[PDB]
């Protein structure tokens, strides 16, 4: 019974050894919107007689 | 005629999981006595806890 506790406690110490780690890669990285029309700016003045 | 030999069942080399599936370590005839990977919460775009 001694020797079942030792064993078990010597296990436990050898797993406790960590395999690896996973992170994100998200920094850096944006939305991107979508303009649905062009700005345009310009406007047409006539005259009323159209001269 | 006595049929002899009509289909039966076969058997699959490998299944494929159709799934995303997170970081995992071998579990079936290989079982991983270290500890799994840690998931650690990093490249947060916008500052949190400083």
């Amino acid at each position: 019974e001694d020797m079942a506790k030792i064993y078990g406690a010597v296990a436990a110490v050898s797993k406790n050894v960590n395999s690896s780690v996973t992170y994100e890669v998200k920094r850096g990285t944006h939305e991107l919107i979508k303009v649905p029309t062009i700005p345009h700016n310009l406007v047409l003045i006539q005259s009323d007689n159209g001269k | 005629g006595e049929i002899i030999y009509d289909g039966g069942l076969s058997s699959k080399l490998a299944d494929v999981v159709d799934k995303t599936t997170e970081p995992h370590n071998a579990d079936g005839a290989v079982k991983d006595g270290r500890i799994a990977p840690v998931k650690l919460d990093l490249e947060k775009q916008k500052l949190d806890k400083l």
